[PDB]
């Protein structure tokens, strides 16, 4: 990841 | 043997007659006349004459019940829950006899002889158990003794006046008995023992029924016995499958205590963490996630949460363990000296010199001493800052003897030592309190003031491994992690160990799935 928001923008279910 | 002749026949007759009575008479005047008649007959047969005869009576009864259990199992295996019901037929009968003899022993107000009789019988049963364990060895069966103990416990915890006037002492007797039968002393009884100490009613009476919480230290002692027995097995990863049963029992009782008695797990978190091996992330997490129910934890994902402005932050948690004693006297004196005068600086290299015991990988350090050192230095630091007229922060915990010790441990220790140290810090990352806050700031500062990425990646991986576990999670842990990741001052994402690795990314995804 590259940042905090980038980390929160993860797509786990896919 | 050493038994008087003809006594076995007396005991046999009496036991059988009492079983018959127990399974023939109903509650009311019948039970009372039956017990009275039976006691009278016990006096007639001259068994209550001397203490020795009473002892041998209870012992013979116990032995006969046990032999009936064995014979019942055998007869079961020979002829293809009913057998259970036979064993329990005789056993429950005998238990009823014991409880009734204890309840009506001496006067109504005289509790002394009642408790004495209880401890006497329990002791005798313990003796029979240990003898049977030493002789039968592999053929040993836990079921009868388990039945006796739990049914006696249930009987003596009945809603009755006489029984309630002696309840705590009854619980005391049973606690002592359970402690004597600890798995390190009676391995062949460990499953039944675990069943006994993790029984819901026993737990209820120990952790709630008694005021002043006099029952908490005792049950804490039982749990610590359990963890002490389990530690070397839980430490070795090749014994995961054979230890599934005991591990699941321990997990179960820890879950029970977490959901129904969190205050207890709070007050005794340090001793438990001290005994439980650091690789047991789940159990330890259950112990660390516990917080007082009269406290409301703020959401860690709250937009700009002011942690320092929380009311419970300045308050210290209660530690019911003397961690100071782990430190040797001279080392403690030198420690206090350096904490007071910040001199000499050699005391730090001497610190590594004092924490390490061996050069063997995995067993290099004294874990308890490290935990104690970390917690003590932390608390002393909090008190020191409070005495200066301020609260712990990122700019108030720095440049002092305490932080000197912390940073020195952060650099001079090897990877193993660093791991144990960082873990010793993380064990205090819990619900909002002074310890949680101070050690959060300490962890984050150690990350920030680091001169190499080694300790940084190590910290990150510690938080990561402590977060990948079933909900709930310790508040301070999640807070520390979130602060490390979100606050641009720590520049977390600009480091190399997180830039390249897809492994630590996988870990981050797991943490996102478990905690987010």
């Amino acid at each position: 990841f590259s940042s905090w928001n980038d980390y929160l923008g993860l797509a786990t279910l896919i | 043997y050493d038994d008087p002749p003809g006594l076995r026949e007396k005991a046999e007759y009496l036991l059988r007659e009492w079983v018959n009575l127990y399974h023939s008479a109903a509650a009311g005047r019948d039970s009372t006349k039956a017990f009275s008649a039976f006691v009278g007959q016990m006096h007639q047969q001259g068994i209550l004459k001397t203490d020795d005869l009473i002892t041998r009576f209870f012992r013979l009864c116990t032995e006969m019940c046990v032999e009936i259990s064995y014979r019942a199992q055998a007869e079961q295996q020979h002829n293809p829950t009913m057998i259970r019901a036979k064993c329990y037929h005789n056993l429950d009968a005998f238990v009823r006899l014991i409880a009734l003899l204890v309840k009506h022993s001496g006067e109504a107000t005289n509790t002394v002889t009642k408790i004495n009789l209880l401890n006497k019988v329990l002791g005798i049963v313990v003796g029979v158990l240990l003898q049977d364990h030493d002789v039968r060895q592999s053929e040993f069966q836990q079921l009868p003794y388990h039945r006796i103990f739990i049914m006696l416990l249930l009987e003596l915890n009945a809603p009755e006046h006489v029984l309630e006037t002696i309840n705590f002492q009854t619980l005391t007797a049973f606690c002592n008995t359970f402690h004597i039968l600890r798995p390190t002393k009676a391995p062949g009884f460990v499953y039944a023992w675990l069943e006994l100490i993790s029984h819901r009613i026993f737990i209820a009476r120990m952790l709630a029924h008694t005021p002043q919480q006099k029952g908490w230290p005792m049950y804490a002692q039982l749990l610590i016995d359990l963890f002490k027995y389990l530690a070397p097995f839980l430490r070795n990863v090749e014994l995961t499958k054979p230890m599934q049963i005991l591990y699941k029992g321990t997990l179960r009782v820890l879950l029970v205590l977490l959901h129904d008695f969190p205050e207890f797990l709070c007050d005794y978190h340090y001793g438990f963490c001290d005994v439980i091996p650091p690789n047991c992330i789940q159990l330890r997490n259950l112990i660390l996630s516990a917080f007082p129910r009269n406290m409301r934890l703020p959401d860690p994902f709250t937009p700009n949460l002011k942690v320092d402005m929380l009311s419970e932050i300045n308050i210290a948690p209660r530690i019911l363990t003397n961690f100071t004693g782990v430190m040797p006297p001279q080392f403690k004196k030198d420690l206090d000296s350096y904490l007071k005068t910040r001199s000499p600086v050699t005391f730090l290299s001497d610190l590594r010199s004092n924490l390490q015991v061996s050069n063997e990988p995995g067993n290099r350090y004294n874990l308890q001493l490290i935990n104690a050192l970390v917690l003590y230095v932390g608390t002393q630091a909090i008190a020191h800052i409070h005495n200066k007229g301020s609260t712990p922060s990122m700019s108030t915990i720095t440049h002092s003897a305490h932080m000197d010790i912390f940073q020195n441990l952060a650099v001079d220790l090897d990877t193993e030592g660093r791991y144990l140290f960082l873990n010793a810090i993380a064990n205090q990352l819990r619900y909002p309190n002074s310890h949680t806050h101070y050690f959060s700031c300490t962890m984050l500062y150690l990350f920030a003031e680091a001169n190499t990425e080694a300790i940084q990646e190590q910290i990150t991986r510690v938080l990561l491994e402590r977060l990948i576990v079933n909900r709930p999670h310790p508040w301070g842990l999640l807070i520390t992690f979130i602060e490390l990741i979100k606050n641009p001052a720590f520049k977390f994402w600009n480091h190399e160990f997180v830039h390249c690795a897809p492994e630590i990314e996988k870990l981050f995804q797991s943490v996102a799935q478990c905690c987010m």
